[PDB]
C-alpha cells in the first residue's frame, strides 16, 4: 500500500506502446504511462486482447506483468503455457490468486502487482501492468467489507469501492527524470519510467452503466470496448468505436500512425451508424453508396487472428492501402488476400523501407511518395 | 459487309484465345508465388516449436 | 421505472406485436386475392386492344 | 475420505487439453466437451434430461472405462426414486455412484451433499480414470448455502444472497479438472431464476461452464431425440486452435444453415411453399435432411425405439455432416437419415426404403 | 454468324475465369494442407525430443 | 399407501413469477392455474390449458380417459390463439372457420355447475 | 436567467421553440421505432428533419478537443447562434443535407460544408 | 367560473379519451377530428405567461 507520485512528479505521456492490433493501435493509442480500460460482456476476448498487447512487448524493453483475479486455475496454466509458447514468459512476472483462494488474498493481489511494477518506474524503465479482473476484486472486497457489517451502498458495495480501485490505478504513472534522479539517490540521470495500467472489466448483458462499470470507466484514461454483436458477427477485435475512447488522444502515436488515422474511428462510428438507417433504404446514394462500401471493407480490414502481431511498419502500410483509395476494386472476399500479399511482397522486396519506419516515427513526403511507389507496384504487377 | 464480318471474326478470335491463357498464366504466377510463401512459413514455425 | 411500469410496458409492446402479426396475415391473404382478381381482369383489354388496333392503325 | 479438501495446486493440472468423446452426434459436433470441464445442461422438463444423463453413463462406462457419481442436490424425491429405477432396469446402476440430499432435508444436507459427491470423484480421479461427475441442480446448491447464510447472521449482498456467493461456487467449481494423473469432467443442471441470465446466481455459475447444451421442447415435438437445439448449444471448445479447422467450419456451416432454414420456413408459413427461389428450395432440402442426422438411438432407448443403440465417433459425424452440407447425398430422401447413425447408414437405409 | 463468334469469345474469357478461380483455389488449399502436415510433424518431433 | 396434497396459491394480478409462487410451482408436480379472464367471461371452471400441466400426466390417468382426451389440450391451446388472430381477420378461411367453431363448441362442453361432478363414465361419454 | 426580460424576447423565444420541437421530436420516437418513419403525418416528418437538423446544430469544435479530432475550433457569439436556430426552425435551411450540420461554428460554415457534401 | 368551467372539465376529458389518435389523425372521422380539435384548443388556451395573473373577468370571458 502506497500513495501515487504527486502532481508535481507525473510528466505528460508522449511515447506510443504498441499492440499488435490495427483497431487499437489506430483507433485507440495507448501511451506508456496511461490506464485504458478493457470493458466488454464475457466471451468476447478480453483477455486475448490483453495478452497479445503483453506479448507484443517481447522485444520493445517493456517488461510486463499480468495479474490474474479470480480466475480459474485451468485458464492461468493455459495463459502461461502460451506466454512460453511465444517466448513472452522470460519477460513477465504472473501473480495469480485463483477462484478458489481467500477473499484476502483475491483482493491484494493487484496491489502486490502494482508493487512489483512501481519497482520498474521508479529506476527509470518501463512496464506493463495487467489486472485480469478488477471486478472480481471488487466481489472480493466487497465479501470481506460485509462480513465485517459494514454498512453497503448501492449494488451492496461498501462506500469506498471507489477508493480501492483509485488507489491502484493512480499508481500506474509516468514519472520525470527529478523524481527517478532523488528516488534513486542519483543513480539514475536523465531517464523518465513509466507503468502502464491494461484493467479487465466485465459488465452484464453489455450494461455499460452500472456501478462498478461507471466506477473504473471514471478512473482510467480511456476504454476498449468490446461488444458483443459484433464479436458474434464476426469482427474481432470487436473493438466498438463510439463508445472507446482514448483520452491521451493522438498525443501517444507515431507520426505516421497520428497522420494516416485520424478521424478514421469517428468515420467508423458515422458509418455503423449510417447502417442502423440505410438498412432499410437511403437517399443521397452515391456518396451515401461509397461512404458504405469504404466503411465497410475497413470493418473487414480492422478484423485480426489472435497471436498475429504486425509492427507498425505493416499497420502503416496497410492503412496508407486502406485511405488512399487502392482498395474499391477488390472484393469484399479478397481483403484478406490484398492484406496478405501486399505484406509478403513488401517484405520480400522493400525490406529498408520497413526497416526504416520501424525505427522511427517516419514519415515524409519521401516517405509517401516510396509508399505510393510500392502501392502502385504491388497493385498492377502482383494478382494476389 | 461479308469482308468486314470475317475481319472482325478472326481479330475477336485472336483477343480471346490468347487472353484466356494470359489470365490463366497470371493465375498460375500467383500460385507459385502463395506456394512460396506457404512453405517458407511452415518451415519457419519449426522454429517456434523447437524453442518451445 | 421500477418493476411494475416497466412491466406494465412490456405487457403492452407484446400486445402491439400481436397486433402486428395478426395484420400481417390479413394482408398476405388479401394481397393472393387481389391479385386473382387483377389475373382476372387482362382478357377484356387485351382483346379490346387488339380490336382498336386493327381499325384505327 | 474427508470432504473439505484444497484445490489441485497450480503444478498438478494437465499441461494439455484433450475432448471427451460422449458418443452423440449433436453434442461432439455443435458442443463439444473438454475432459476436465464444466458442462451446463438448461433444458426443462418432458425433453429427456435424465435419458440423455443415462447415455452419458452408459457411454463413459462402456466406451472409456471410466465411472460416473451422481450428487442429488435438492429436488424432489419422486424424481430420484424414479431415476433409481430408470437405472436399475438398463442395467447402468452398477456404473454409478447415487448420494441423495433432496428438497425434503435441513439446509446443512443439501449444503454438504454435493462436497460428498465430489469426494467420491475425487477417490475414483486417484486411481487414474476418467470420471464424470452429475449434479442435480446447482442453483439448489447455491440456495442452500443463502439458508445457511441467512441462519448465521451474516449480512446479505447482492439480490438477496450471501456475501460469500462467488468463493462458495468456487471452491466447489475449481476441484473438478484434469489432472496429470485423472480428470472430473462434470454435467450439471441449471436453473435460471426469474428468467433472467443476470441474476448473481447464473452470473457467477456462467462463469465455471466450458460448454451449455439446451434441450428444446420444439425439437422433440418434431421428433428427433436427443432434443438439443442446435443453434442455441454453444461450446468455448469450438475453436480452431483447440478443435481444428474442419470440425470447426463444418459446425459453423450446419448452425448457418439451420439458422436461414429457421426464417426461410416461416416466409412458407406466410406465402406459402412455392413463393421461395430454388437456391432456397435447395436450402431447406438440405437443412430438413441435416435436421434429421441430428437424432441418434440410445443403447438406453431401444425400450421405446427398439433399433439398436449406436455409438457414433467423431470422425464419422464429421464425415456425415460435410457431405450433408457439401451437396453429396442429395438423391436420398430425408427419412434415410432419421434415427440412423453414421452416414453410412443412412445410405443403407436410403437402398431398402 | 459474326455474333456466333462474338459469343464463343465471350464464353472462352468465362471459362478463363472459372479456371482461374478453380487453380487459385487448389493452390490455396494446397497451402493449408501442407503447413498442417508440417505443423503435426514438427510438433511429434518436439515431443520426441522432450521424452529424450 | 399413499397421499396426493392439492395446496393453493394465490397470485397478484395473475403473475406467477413472485417469490412463493415460484417457489411453489419448483416444488410440486404441475399446477392448475384458474384464468381471470375465462373466469369473469363465464367460462367456469376458468383452467387455462397451454400453462397448465400435470407432469405424471397419462400415467394416473384411466385407460379410457386417456382414450379420449388425447388431443383437448393441445387442441384448446391452438384454438384459444386462433380466437386471439379471429378478430382482426374477418373472411376467414374455411379450413380454420370449422377448426374455430370446433374449439368453441368443445370450450362450451367444459364448463360445469359448482356442485355436479361427473362419474367417469359420463365424462368419457361427452368427451367421446 | 433564461427569462424574456433578461435575455430579450428574441432569444427567448428561440430558445422556447427549440426545446417544443426537440420534445415533439421526443414523443414520436417510439412510433418510429415500432411502425417505421414512414407512417408519420407530412407536417410531423419536417418537424423530424427539423429536429435533427437542430440536434447536428449543436454541436461544435473546441478548441481544446483538437487533440481528439484535428479540426479547429470555434467561438460563437450569441448574436450568431440565435440567429442560426431563427433560421434553421423556421425553415429557411431545409433543402440541406443533415450532415451539413455537423461539427460547424455558425450557419455559414454549414451553408459552406454542404457544398462539398 | 362554476358555470363555465363544467364545459372545459368535458372537453379536456374527451379529448384525453381521444388522444390516442392524435398520431393517426388523418384517419379518423370528421365527427370525431371536432372533438380533437376543439380539445387541443382548449388545451392551447389554458397556457399563460409567468407573472402576468388574470382578474376573474377576463378568466370568465376567454373560457366563454
Ligand atoms: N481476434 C480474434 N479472432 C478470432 N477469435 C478470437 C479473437 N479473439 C478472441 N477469440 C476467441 O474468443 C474466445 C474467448 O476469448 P477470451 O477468452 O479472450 O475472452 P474473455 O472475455 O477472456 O473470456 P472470459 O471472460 O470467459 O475470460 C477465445 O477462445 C478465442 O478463440
Ligand atoms: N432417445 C430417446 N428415444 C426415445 N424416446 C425418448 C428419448 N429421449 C426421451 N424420450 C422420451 O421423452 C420423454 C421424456 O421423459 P423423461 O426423460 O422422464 O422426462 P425428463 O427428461 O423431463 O425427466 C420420455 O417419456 C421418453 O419416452
Ligand atoms: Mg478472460
Amino acid at each position: 500500500e502506497a500513495i501515487a507520485p504527486g502532481v508535481i512528479e507525473r510528466q505528460s505521456v508522449d511515447q506510443p506502446v504498441q499492440t499488435g492490433y490495427k483497431a487499437v493501435d489506430s483507433m485507440i493509442p495507448i501511451g506508456r504511462g496511461q490506464r485504458e480500460l478493457i470493458i466488454g460482456d464475457r466471451q468476447t476476448g478480453k483477455t486475448a486482447l490483453a495478452i497479445d498487447a503483453i506479448i507484443n512487448q517481447r522485444d520493445s524493453g517493456i517488461k510486463c506483468i499480468y495479474v490474474a483475479i479470480g480466475q480459474k486455475a485451468s485458464t492461468i496454466s493455459n495463459v502461461v503455457r502460451k506466454l512460453e509458447e511465444h517466448g513472452a514468459l522470460a519477460n513477465t512476472i504472473v501473480v495469480v490468486a485463483t477462484a478458489s483462494e481467500s477473499a484476502a488474498l483475491q483482493y491484494l493481489a493487484p496491489y502486490a502487482g502494482c508493487a512489483m511494477g512501481e519497482y520498474f518506474r521508479d529506476r527509470g524503465e518501463d512496464a506493463l501492468i495487467i489486472y485480469d479482473d478488477l471486478s472480481k476484486q471488487a466481489v472480493a472486497y466487497r465479501q470481506i467489507s460485509l462480513l465485517l457489517r459494514r454498512p453497503p451502498g448501492r449494488e451492496a458495495f461498501p462506500g469506498d469501492v471507489f477508493y480501492l480501485h483509485s488507489r491502484l490505478l493512480e499508481r500506474a504513472a509516468r514519472v520525470n527524470a527529478e523524481y527517478v534522479e532523488a528516488f534513486t539517490k542519483g543513480e539514475v540521470k536523465g531517464k523518465t519510467g513509466s507503468l502502464t495500467a491494461l484493467p479487465i472489466i466485465e459488465t452484464q448483458a453489455g450494461d455499460v452503466s452500472a456501478f462498478v462499470p461507471t466506477n473504473v470507466i471514471s478512473i482510467t484514461d480511456g476504454q476498449i470496448f468490446l461488444e458483443t454483436n459484433l464479436f458474434n458477427a464476426g469482427i474481432r477485435p470487436a473493438v466498438n468505436p463510439g463508445i472507446s475512447v482514448s483520452r491521451v488522444g493522438g498525443a501517444a502515436q507515431t507520426k505516421i500512425m497520428k497522420k494516416l488515422s485520424g478521424g478514421i474511428r469517428t468515420a467508423l462510428a458515422q458509418y455503423r451508424e449510417l447502417a442502423a438507417f440505410s438498412q432499410f433504404a437511403s437517399d443521397l446514394d452515391d456518396a451515401t453508396r461509397k461512404q458504405l462500401d469504404h466503411g465497410q471493407k475497413v470493418t473487414e480490414l480492422l478484423k485480426q487472428k489472435q497471436y498475429a502481431p504486425m509492427s507498425v511498419a505493416q499497420q502503416s502500410l496497410v492503412l496508407f492501402a486502406a485511405e488512399r483509395g487502392y482498395l474499391a476494386d477488390v472484393e469484399l472476399s479478397k481483403i484478406g488476400s490484398f492484406e496478405a500479399a501486399l505484406l509478403a511482397y513488401v517484405d520480400r522486396d522493400h525490406a529498408p523501407l520497413m526497416q526504416e519506419i520501424n525505427q522511427t516515427g517516419g514519415y515524409n513526403d519521401e516517405i509517401e511518395g516510396k509508399l505510393k511507389g510500392i502501392l502502385d507496384s504491388f497493385k498492377a504487377t502482383q494478382s494476389w | 459487309d461479308l469482308d468486314l464480318a470475317k475481319a472482325s471474326a478472326t481479330d475477336q478470335l485472336k483477343k480471346a484465345k490468347a487472353e484466356a491463357q494470359v489470365i490463366i498464366e497470371q493465375a498460375n504466377k500467383r500460385r507459385s508465388q502463395i506456394l512460396d510463401e506457404a512453405k517458407a512459413e511452415a518451415e519457419q514455425e519449426r522454429t517456434k516449436i523447437v524453442a518451445q | 421505472a421500477g418493476a411494475k411500469d416497466i412491466r406494465s410496458k412490456i405487457a403492452s409492446v407484446q400486445n402491439t406485436q400481436k397486433i402486428t402479426k395478426a395484420m400481417e396475415m390479413v394482408a398476405a391473404s388479401k394481397m393472393r386475392k387481389s391479385q386473382d382478381r387483377m389475373a382476372a381482369s387482362r382478357p377484356y383489354a387485351e382483346t379490346m386492344r387488339k380490336v382498336i388496333g386493327h381499325l384505327a392503325h | 475420505w474427508a470432504i473439505h479438501r484444497a484445490a489441485p495446486s497450480y503444478e498438478e493440472l494437465s499441461n494439455s487439453q484433450e475432448l471427451l468423446e460422449t458418443g452423440i452426434k449433436v453434442i461432439d459436433l455443435m458442443a463439444p466437451f473438454a475432459k476436465g470441464g464444466k458442462v451446463g445442461l438448461f433444458g426443462g422438463a418432458g425433453v429427456g434430461k435424465t435419458v440423455n444423463m443415462m447415455e452419458l453413463i452408459r457411454n463413459i462406462a462402456i466406451e472409456h472405462s471410466g465411472y460416473s457419481v451422481f450428487a442429488g442436490v435438492g429436488e424432489r424425491t419422486r424424481e430420484g426414486n424414479d431415476f433409481y429405477h430408470e437405472m436399475t432396469d438398463s442395467n447402468v446402476i452398477d456404473k454409478v455412484s447415487l448420494v441423495y440430499g433432496q428438497m425434503n432435508e435441513p439446509p446443512g444436507n443439501r449444503l454438504r451433499v454435493a462436497l460428498t459427491g465430489l469426494t467420491m470423484a475425487e477417490k475414483f480421479r486417484d486411481e487414474g480414470r476418467d470420471v464424470l461427475l452429475f449434479v442435480d441442480n446447482i442453483y439448489r446448491y447455491t440456495l442452500a448455502g443463502t439458508e445457511v447464510s441467512a441462519l448465521l447472521g451474516r449480512m446479505p449482498s447482492a439480490v438477496g444472497y450471501q456475501p460469500t456467493l462467488a468463493e462458495e461456487m468456487g471452491v466447489l467449481q475449481e476441484r473438478i479438472t484434469s489432472t496429470k494423473t485423472g480428470s472430473i469432467t462434470s454435467v450439471q443442471a441449471v436453473y435460471v431464476p426469474a428468467d433472467d441470465l443476470t441474476d448473481p446466481s447464473p452470473a457467477t455459475t456462467f462463469a465455471h461452464l466450458d460448454a451449455t447444451v439446451v434441450l428444446s421442447r420444439q425439437i422433440a415435438s418434431l421428433g428427433i431425440y436427443p432434443a438439443v437445439d442446435p443453434l442455441d448449444s454453444t461450446s468455448r471448445q469450438l475453436d480452431p486452435l483447440v478443435v481444428g479447422q474442419e470440425h470447426y467450419d463444418t459446425a459453423r456451416g450446419v448452425q448457418s444453415i439451420l439458422q436461414r432454414y429457421q426464417e426461410l420456413k416461416d416466409i412458407i408459413a406466410i406465402l406459402g411453399m412455392d413463393e421461395l427461389s430454388e437456391e432456397d428450395k435447395l436450402v431447406v432440402a438440405r437443412a430438413r435432411k441435416i435436421q434429421r442426422f441430428l437424432s441418434q438411438p440410445f443403447f438406453v432407448a431401444e425400450v421405446f425405439t427398439g433399433s439398436p443403440g449406436k455409438y457414433v465417433s467423431l470422425k464419422d459425424t464429421i464425415r456425415g455432416f460435410k457431405g450433408i452440407m457439401e451437396g453429396e447425398y442429395d438423391h436420398l430422401p430425408e427419412q434415410a437419415f432419421y434415427m440412423v447413425g453414421s452416414i453410412e447408414e443412412a445410405v443403407e437405409k436410403a437402398k431398402k426404403l
